[PDB]
């Protein structure tokens, strides 16, 4: 529950996802978010990044970033990446 | 002279004591600036929403009574002459 | 077929607080109390001292 | 007679069950459920004398169970209020004599 | 008062249950509950039981996200204000 | 196990036998189960 900031990113302090791995899709959606803004074609945002998984890591990603949602999943291991930036949180776990 | 002579007193208060100075100054000045109590309420809002982004409910009333669900640190209740300033943030 | 660890995250929920109060009472300074008749009669004594 | 006859202070002491709606946000079968509610908890809690806090805890703790987690209302005298709520959430109603009823969701 | 929901699931082949099972629970899951994060673990838990393992849901007020599910297997639905999504990936 | 005291009083820390980079948890659906099973201990 202890959140901590890394690149920038407000994500678990604790990292579900791998380091390199982590880092990198973090990057992606900055990146991302700077191109299209999260209030305005929010749904065409995440079907980038979903694709982009799937071209540098292991097929089959799953992506959930919304303002306020609660969920429990099961992953892979070293699979889960969750980070929040400015008031948005991103969840994605590889299946 | 009239800053002076209005002395707004904050009965109960439930944010940082800096943010709390920053609201008195915007009251004396909303009060001067507006012709009408409803065009008071409109500018406090208005000022609060952009200084910290969120959902700002205030209502100004001579005699009232309120039951608010606010942002917990969020809501700075101060009453000047019979005109009552509260602004409660809700997500 | 690769291990698979689940975990659940909630984005934080800003706290509710539910507050109720009364402002029929006329605006009076915060040291004297609007309900007590002796603070108020002590006050309106005091103003009149001019 | 008739309205020559009746004055303001006549007026409220003959009626204080009238019940007038001022302003109207919210769909009609939700507002039944409310206002029948509200007048019977005001009534209940309103005692020797009318405690603006003790109508508003009880309406407050009534709505929360009946519909949603976070809802806001507030009853003054006189107010002036610029509120953000979500479409067909707030719902308008004040009583008979000095008695103003605000009642949102957000 | 979830006027569009998107429905992918079967019908007539015996598996027309999932459907119903699914605006069932959700139901009687989100009103004991009260709780995003516990909303989503009671759901899973239920049709894990019924259906068999591999079963993602993520319950959220307000959400945007993108996955990839198994034909047949993926439902969305509003349960009251409560918006509930719930599909089976593996 | 054993734990190290930081120079002037600061926030006490202590270092483990654990690897830290591998998983928290691991979880195996059981069939006999029906249901996921989850295992904190790894």
């Amino acid at each position: 529950q202890q959140y901590k900031t890394f690149m920038g990113a407000r994500v678990l302090w604790p990292p579900e996802c791998a380091d390199d791995i982590l880092e990198g899709a973090i990057r992606e959606t900055q990146d991302a978010l700077k191109k299209f803004e999260i209030a305005r074609e929010g749904q065409k945002i995440a079907e980038h990044l979903k694709k982009y998984m799937d071209d540098h890591f292991d097929p089959y990603w799953h992506v959930f970033f919304g303002k306020n949602f609660g969920c429990q999943a099961v992953h892979n291991k070293n699979r889960f990446i969750y980070f929040y930036i400015e008031k948005t949180a991103f969840l994605m776990y590889q299946t | 002279s009239h800053l002076d002579k209005v002395q707004p007193v904050i009965k109960n208060s439930d944010m940082s004591v800096e943010m709390q100075k920053e609201v008195e100054e915007v009251a004396k000045k909303a009060i001067d600036y507006c012709n009408t109590d409803k065009e008071i309420a409109t500018f406090i809002k208005d000022d609060f929403r952009s200084r910290y982004h969120g959902t700002w409910h205030c209502i100004v009333g001579r005699n009232f009574g309120s039951f608010v669900t606010f942002e917990r640190s969020y809501y700075i209740y101060l009453y000047v002459g019979q005109l009552a300033i509260l602004l409660f943030k809700t997500g | 077929i690769a291990e698979l660890s689940e975990h659940s995250v909630n984005t934080e929920r800003v706290k509710t607080g539910d507050r109720g109060m009364s402002h029929k009472e006329g605006g009076w300074p915060g040291n004297v109390d609007p309900n007590e008749a002796q603070e108020t009669g002590r006050f309106k004594k005091r103003i009149e001292k001019s | 007679k008739a309205v020559t006859d009746m004055d303001i202070n006549e007026l409220r002491k003959l009626m204080i069950g009238k019940a007038i709606i001022n302003s109207s946000d919210m769909q009609g079968d939700l507002l039944q459920e409310a206002q029948d509610v509200i007048q019977s908890g005001i009534e209940n809690n309103s005692a020797p004398v009318l405690n603006i806090e003790a109508a508003c805890k009880y309406i407050k703790e009534n709505l929360d169970k009946k519909f949603g987690p976070t809802w806001q209302c507030i009853i003054g005298e006189g107010y002036a209020y610029d509120v953000t709520v979500q479409n067909n959430t707030l719902l308008f109603m004040f009583y008979n004599g000095n008695l103003a009823v605000l009642i949102f969701k957000s | 008062h979830a006027n569009e929901q998107i429905i992918d699931m079967p019908e007539n082949s015996e598996m027309k249950s999932m459907k119903n099972d699914a605006f069932s629970q959700a139901k009687f899951a989100v009103e004991n509950y009260k709780f995003e994060n516990k909303i989503s673990s009671h759901i899973k838990k239920f049709f894990d039981e019924k259906y068999g393992p591999n079963w993602h849901c993520v319950v959220g007020k307000h959400f945007n996200a993108y996955v990839s599910y198994d034909s047949k297997n993926f439902i969305f639905f509003y349960e009251g204000q409560l918006a509930i999504l719930l599909y089976r990936k593996g | 196990l054993t734990a190290q005291e930081l120079n002037e009083d600061m926030p006490s820390k202590m270092l483990e036998p654990k690897n830290p980079q591998a998983p928290k948890n691991i979880t195996v659906y059981d069939y006999y189960t029906r249901k996921f099973k989850t295992d904190e201990l790894v």
